[PDB]
Order: C-alpha cells, then sequence, then structure tokens
C-alpha cells in the first residue's frame, strides 16, 4: 500500500541491473505519482513497466546510461529492437506494503536481441521441472500438459524457423538479378520433392511449412527499401520480370497457404499411428477417411501421390517395426497386421465406390508386395507349430531321427 | 575472464537474495563456484536455478515446498562467459517469486500478450500466422485459467474464430464434469451450479449475442448443452436437500429404513448401491469387533447381521403393505457370513 517504498525498491533493481543510480530512475518513477499509486494499491494497471531504450552505443557495455533515449514507464511491456525492460508485475491481488517486492514482482530484464530466444527460454526451456514436480506432487490434470508443452516446443520450432546516374545502375543490378534468380528458384520447390524412399506423410507437413517460412522471408525481404525505390526511379530491365514473378508468387503464396491449412486439419487423426499400437490403426482408420473424405470434396495429383505413398509407407514402417522385437506370439502379429492391410484396402474401395456415387497404384505395389510376404511366412509357422506338438514326446521308439530331419528343413 | 562473471553473478546475487552477510561463503565455497565455473565452462548447459528461502540460498534445480522461497534463473546465451565482448547484459538475469501457477498466470495475462501484439504490427508475422499465434495464446490463457483452481475448487471472421474457439475448450471440460456417494452428489450439485452461474452471466451472455451477430451453426449446440446443465443442476440440489458399539446403534439403522421410507415415497441403481455402501460399513465394523470367548463375540456378531436382514424383510413388508436388491446383500454380506461361519465353528 506504500508508493514509494516499492517505488524506492524498484529503483534500486533496475539500478542494480540498468546502472541509473539515482537521479532519472527515480525521477522517472517519480513523475506521474498517481499511475505509480494506481498500480501497486489500486485497480486498472497489473504492472508498471519501465523500458529504457538507447540510442548512441546501442546498449551494448549497459553498465550505465543517459537519458537523453526516451524511457517509457508505461503498462506495457513491449518487444521491439531497442529498449530494455523491467515489468514488476505484482502477484498480490491488493498491493500489500508488508509483503517484500522481491518476493513477487518479477524483473523484467530481457536481451536486447528480438523475439526468437527469450521467450522460448522462457516458456519451453527454463519451466521444465516444477509442472513435473508438481506432477509428482499430486495432480490428476497430468493430461493434455505433456502436449501442451509440445505445443510451447512447436513455437520454439516455429520462432526458430522463421525469426532467423552510373552509381544507381551498378546498385540496381547488384541487388536485382540475385533476387530473381532467387525467386525462381523457390518456385521450383515441388519439384525436388518426388523421390525414392519409405517417407512419412508428416515429412509433407514440414515441406509445406518450410514453404510458407520462406514465402514470408523473401516477401518481407522486398517490402533495401530504397533500392524498391530506385526500381521506381528506373523503369525508363527486370520489371517485365518482376510482375511476371510477382503473379507467380501469389498464385504460389495462395495455394500454399490453402494447402497448409487444410493439412493441418488432417494431423489430430492422423496421429495416433504413428507411434501407437497396431490393433489402434484399425479403429483410426474411420476417421481418417472422413477427414480425406470431406477435405477432397473442396481441392490434385500431388495431394493424391504424396499423401497415399507415404501414409503406406508408414503404414509398411510400423507394422514391420511392431513385429521385430516366439511362435504363436509373431503368428497373431502376423494375422493382425494382415488385417490391418486389408481393412485398409477395403476401406478405400469403399472410398472409390461412395466417390463414384454421390457426383490406386501406390497401395497395389506396396501392400500387395508386403500381404503376399506375410502369407507365405505365415503359412510357414503354421505349419511349423503345427508340426511342432511332436517336439517332446522323446521316449517313443520311433521319433528320434525324423525329428532331426524337421529340424534340418527348420534350419 | 571468468572473473568478471563471478563478480556480477555475486553483485547480482547479492541485489536478489537480499541477505547482509558473508553466507556467499557459507554456501558456495562447497559445491557452490565449482559448479557455476563447469556451468559456465561446459557445451548445452543451459539452465540454473538458485533459491532463496528467506535467508538461506541454494543452488540447484529442484524446488521446495518450503514458503517464502524466491527463484532466480541464471542462463549463459553463450558457452563461455567472453572476455572481449561484454557479459553485463546477459541474456537471461531472471527473479521470480514463490508460488509458479500464479506467475504463468499474471504472466500470460499481463507481460506477453506486448510480444502478440508488437511484434505482429512489425515486421515477420502479418500472415496466417499472427492469427495462428493469437488463438493458440488464447489457447495458454484458457489452460492456465482452467488448470489451476477448477483442479482445488476480415477482422469479423477471425475475432469470431477466437470467440468460438474458447467455447469449443470450455464445453469439452463442462462435459467432461458431467462416504463416496454423499460427498459425489454434493460436489456435482455444487460443481454444476457454479459453472450454470458461470455460463448465465454478464460477460458469457455478451459474448453469446455478439457471437449471435453471426447466426451460423455453433449457438444451437451450446443452446442444447445449457439443456444438458440446467436439469442436472436442480436435480441434484434436490437430492442434496434430501440427504441431509453398534449393539447400542441399531435404533439408527430404523432411521436408516425410514430414510428409505421418506426417500421412495428417485432411481433403483444408486439405491441398491447405496445398500452396498451399507455393507460396505457393515463389513468394516464386523472387522473392527476382532478361544472359548469368540463364539461369544461372534454370536453377537450373528446378532447384529439379523438384525440387518430382519430389517430388510420389515423393509420388503411395509413395502408391501405402504427384487435384484436381495440378491446383491446376498451376495456381499453372505460372502462375509460364510468366512466367519467358516472360522466360528
Amino acid at each position: 500500500m506504500a508508493l514509494d517504498n516499492r517505488h524506492r525498491l524498484i529503483v534500486g533493481k533496475l539500478a542494480e541491473a540498468f546502472g541509473l543510480p539515482e537521479n532519472v530512475i527515480e525521477k522517472t518513477l517519480t513523475q506521474d505519482k498517481q499511475a505509480v499509486n494506481s498500480f501497486f494499491t489500486p485497480a486498472g494497471p497489473p504492472s508498471l513497466v519501465f523500458v529504457y531504450q538507447v540510442k548512441e552505443d546501442k546498449l551494448k557495455d549497459g553498465s550505465v546510461g543517459p537519458v537523453d533515449n526516451k524511457p517509457t514507464l508505461h503498462r506495457i511491456g513491449p518487444h521491439e529492437r531497442i529498449h530494455n525492460s523491467v515489468y514488476f508485475t505484482r502477484l498480490n491481488p491488493k498491493g500489500i506494503n508488508e509483503k517484500t517486492l522481491e518476493a513477487d514482482m518479477g524483473s523484467g530484464e530481457l536481451s536486447v536481441l528480438w523475439a526468437l530466444e527469450n521467450f522460448k527460454a522462457i516458456v519451453s526451456d527454463l519451466y521444465l521441472p516444477i509442472m513435473q514436480e508438481q506432477q509428482q506432487w499430486g495432480k490428476m490434470s497430468t493430461e493434455y500438459l505433456e502436449d501442451f508443452l509440445s505445443s510451447t516446443a512447436k513455437f520454439g520450432s516455429m520462432l526458430t524457423e522463421a525469426v532467423a546516374d552510373d552509381d544507381t545502375l551498378q546498385e540496381m543490378e547488384e541487388c536485382l538479378t540475385e533476387w530473381c534468380r532467387e525467386a525462381e528458384l523457390l518456385l521450383n520447390q515441388t519439384n525436388k520433392i518426388k523421390d525414392g524412399e519409405e517417407r512419412g506423410p508428416d515429412t509433407e507437413l514440414e515441406y509445406w511449412r518450410t514453404r510458407m517460412s520462406n514465402f514470408n522471408s523473401i516477401t518481407e525481404h522486398l517490402k533495401k527499401e530504397c533500392k524498391l525505390v530506385l526500381g521506381i526511379c528506373s523503369h525508363a530491365k527486370a520489371y517485365l520480370r518482376w510482375r511476371g514473378l510477382d503473379v507467380q508468387i501469389t498464385d504460389a503464396a495462395n495455394e500454399s497457404k490453402d494447402n497448409v491449412k487444410y493439412l493441418a486439419t488432417l494431423e489430430k487423426s492422423m496421429e495416433p499411428m504413428y507411434q501407437g499400437r497396431v490393433t489402434d490403426i484399425t479403429e483410426s482408420l474411420p476417421a481418417l477417411m472422413t477427414n480425406v473424405r470431406m477435405m477432397y470434396t473442396i481441392a490434385t495429383a500431388e495431394h493424391m501421390t504424396r499423401l497415399f505413398t507415404k501414409i503406406t509407407n508408414q503404414l509398411v514402417r510400423r507394422c514391420k517395426e511392431q513385429i521385430m522385437e516366439d511362435k504363436v506370439t509373431l503368428i497373431g502379429n502376423m494375422k493382425v497386421s494382415v488385417e490391418l492391410a486389408n481393412v485398409y484396402r477395403q476401406q478405400y474401395r469403399l472410398a472409390k465406390e461412395t466417390l463414384a456415387a454421390q457426383p490406386e497404384q501406390a497401395i497395389f505395389l506396396k501392400f500387395d508386395l508386403s500381404s503376399k510376404a506375410l502369407h507365405k511366412l505365415i503359412d510357414m509357422f503354421t505349419t511349423i507349430h503345427q508340426f511342432s506338438s511332436l517336439e517332446q514326446h522323446t521316449h517313443i521308439e520311433g521319433l528320434d531321427t525324423m525329428l532331426k530331419s524337421l529340424n534340418n528343413i527348420i534350419d | 575472464v571468468k572473473d568478471i562473471r563471478f563478480d556480477y553473478i555475486r553483485d547480482r546475487v547479492c541485489s536478489c537474495l537480499k541477505v547482509p552477510d558473508s553466507a556467499y561463503d557459507k554456501l558456495v565455497s562447497g559445491d557452490g563456484r565449482t559448479s557455476l565455473v563447469q556451468f559456465m565452462e561446459e557445451a548445452h548447459t543451459k539452465r540454473l536455478l538458485i533459491m532463496l528461502d528467506g535467508k538461506d540460498l541454494s543452488a540447484t534445480v529442484k524446488p521446495p515446498p518450503k514458503f517464502k522461497k524466491k527463484t532466480v534463473y541464471f542462463l549463459k546465451l553463450q558457452e563461455t562467459k567472453l572476455d572481449n565482448d561484454n557479459i553485463k547484459k546477459l541474456v537471461i538475469h531472471g527473479e521470480i517469486s514463490e508460488n509458479p501457477l500464479e506467475t504463468l498466470a499474471a504472466i500470460s495475462q499481463d507481460v506477453f500478450m506486448p510480444v502478440l501484439t508488437a511484434p505482429a504490427n512489425q515486421q515477420g508475422w502479418p500472415d496466417v500466422v499472427a492469427k495462428e499465434v493469437t488463438e493458440n495464446l488464447h489457447k495458454f490463457v484458457s489452460n492456465v485459467f482452467v488448470t489451476i483452481g477448477q483442479m482445488k475448487g476480415q477482422d469479423k471472421i477471425h475475432i469470431l474464430e477466437s470467440a468460438i474457439v474458447t467455447w469449443t475448450k470450455q464445453i469439452k471440460n463442462v462435459l467432461k464434469a458431467d462416504l463416496t456417494e454423499l460427498n459425489f452428489w454434493s460436489e456435482r450439485a455444487a460443481n454444476l451450479n457454479s459453472i450454470h452461474e458461470q455460463l448465465t452471466s454478464e460477460k458469457t451472455q455478451k459474448v453469446v449475442k455478439v457471437l449471435e451477430l453471426a447466426k451460423s451453426t455453433y449457438y444451437p449446440a451450446f443452446q442444447r448443452l445449457f439443456r444438458e446443465v440446467e436439469a442436472a443442476q436442480q436435480e441434484a440440489n434436490d437430492n442434496v436437500k434430501f440427504l441431509k458399539l453398534v449393539d447400542l446403534f441399531k435404533p439408527i439403522m430404523h432411521t436408516l429404513m425410514l430414510i428409505w421410507k421418506h426417500s421412495k415415497s428417485s432411481s433403483t441403481r444408486f439405491v441398491t448401491l447405496m445398500q452396498e455402501i451399507c455393507n460396505d460399513l457393515i463389513m468394516q465394523a464386523c472387522k473392527y469387533v476382532p478361544s472359548e470367548a469368540v463364539d461369544k463375540l461372534r454370536m453377537t456378531l450373528r446378532v447384529l447381521g439379523t438384525f440387518k436382514n430382519y430389517y430388510f424383510e420389515y423393509r420388503a413388508l411395509s413395502m408391501q403393505d405402504t427384487k435384484f436388491q436381495n440378491n446383491s446383500l446376498f451376495a456381499r454380506l453372505d460372502s462375509f457370513l460364510e468366512r466367519c461361519h467358516d472360522m466360528m465353528d
């Protein structure tokens, strides 16, 4: 409830961090003391953030600074390139003077570098154990929190992805040729992604995400701006090429955005089969065809080829791995896997029946070779296990070397 | 040199721990400053915790539940502390508060929506990614709001997206919310009334009408889910108002028959399962009771049991005057009765 005591506590802490000892730190926290009272005790402000910019040394020395720059003891703690913050958001509904200031007001000390590193550090990296320790310390609310921190991880992924006259004629040639060639390159990303490998369908989503990130980077890079103004001056060599590339870039960007958001809708029902159990995919497949069937009521060859070949690649990967880690277990797993392939083909043929009703090369090749190399081996093990009941009646006087014939046949 | 980093971290620790003493030598002189120097001189080392228990210090990672603790986090952005370029501007110099979940809620709703707003205003993300970061920061807000407390007790389209996504999630939370029996139904009445005026309050009403400037599909679904809320709420209230050495306390069992007399003059399955609860109390008492006295105490034990089954047939005859439950009471209580007939004989 005491404005001045917490004012001088934040003066001392912002001096110990910043180096502005007494004069303008205390003057700026003193100035407009109605709001300084109206954050601490009263309603309205839930923090009073002193941000301090710099204009001469780019704040690199950090030991101390003049106040020629404009510091803002403003309500918002903004994230620009230039000002180091202190928020002192208070963890008390009413400002109580008796409670100390450094046990509820967290300091706002911020690296002068931009929005990549500090925020992912403060969200994902630093806070790893306490919730987990609180996971250890008695909660039922364990569910959906692990994937909540996987959402923090994908924040980290996307911020790492995204944040990372003769003289005039010379400048025009110097900044055009390079960037036009790069744009022409980036309009060929659909071609270097058709290759021979058992690849997984999430790499599709990641390829489209890289297309998004590079499109955003180039379109921001063009929006250096003096060279655009130089282009406007120099229309009276690349400007035919620039309007052509602009039309190409707009069409590519629009189809990329539509593809990314619709391919993003698919993820929560294709997700169980990447790492789960072999029988789970059987139940997942009706949901999977509800998703795919609704999405081809909208938008073709690239979707069909990449989606179906890679998803069937992943089914082969999961079945073959989950079998490889004896007899009754193996025969059971082969029965389960053949039933999985059978229900997949059955539901795709039902899908083709519906697709014909209302208004498959990869499947053929991949599951036909898998199912034939499973029928042969499942019949071999059924025969072996049917001959395996012989294996312990060793005292009958006519089953001694007979089993060694069976042993050679096995071996 | 390591000395500029050492004295910088020392002056920061004297700033943030605020205990004037030579205690820096009393704790750090063991594993402390060696762990600090190996933290600063090794690759991949990205975190450090120091806890201030009022006056005491601990350089660690594991947070204890001791009150008045304070948290400071140290991270070198670089793998060493460089002699050439200054280390005073350390990328992570964090001081925090005792309770973590309150701070995460406060940081979500106070200090880091500027990261959502102003970098969106400046370069980098004018695309669908701005809509994405707004929506899942709203998800952050909703989650940190609900998982605390509930455990313990062109513009038009995107604004519609936010103000419909938060109710998709909150309805998932609501449908999750639809003496074990007594406390179960008391909790159900209390929680469902509390959510029922979490849904009929002012700002929710304005949100429903602002959304009803679109009138597309979702709002009949929230109408039907409110229909789910209200009847269960009132009926839970009704049965909560209804529900409000054993040799000395057989007359209490008359009270029990009278409760069944008075209540049923609800639904049958919970009635039979309440009888199961009564029988598990009776087995609790009949283990609480325990070579010639043993027959006497087991005679008393069967005597209480036959008053119990006699009150059952009294309730049956008075029901006739004013079928599976017999089999159920037989199952539980007769399993017990033959356990101790065997031991008594």
